[PDB]
């Protein structure tokens, strides 16, 4: 068991308005908009369910929101 | 894993770090004497002028890689 740590790029991070203090600690919610390979998407969750890919230029990218 | 992705994610690789490529050997240049551009040098050539080049970033490159 290992504790990863990563930096969030903070444009693609959405905190939800009603917060209105600093360290967000009276948030409900909060929104990533990810960009997200295609095999990356498959080993995320199977094929079962339908994702919406894009054609941006030949590898089916897709943008999905982690909320 | 055939030579038909090869080319084709080596085509969108090569594309979309063109850019960065072209400042890299703008900056290779720039450190190794080359700082001026073609019209300038014609226009200072056409008054019979030599064109001197102060390298003054190449000796702070050097510093910093002495250091």
């Amino acid at each position: 068991v290992e504790i990863e740590i990563k930096a969030i790029k903070p444009e693609s991070f959405v905190i939800d308005y009603f917060s209105t203090d600093k360290n967000a600690l009276d948030a409900r919610r909060f929104h990533k908009m990810l960009e997200v390979s295609e095999q990356e998407a498959l080993l995320l969750f199977g094929d079962s369910v339908i994702v919406n890919y894009s054609n941006v230029n030949h590898e089916r990218i897709a943008s999905v929101i982690e909320s | 894993m055939d030579f038909t992705t090869l080319q084709n994610d080596f085509t969108n690789d090569y594309q979309k770090a063109l850019i960065a490529n072209n400042e890299f050997l703008e900056a290779k240049k720039y450190y190794n004497g080359n700082q001026l551009p073609q019209d300038v040098l014609n226009i200072i050539l056409e008054r019979g002028q030599t064109p001197i080049i102060e390298n003054m970033f190449k000796v702070i490159v050097n510093k910093i890689l002495g250091y």
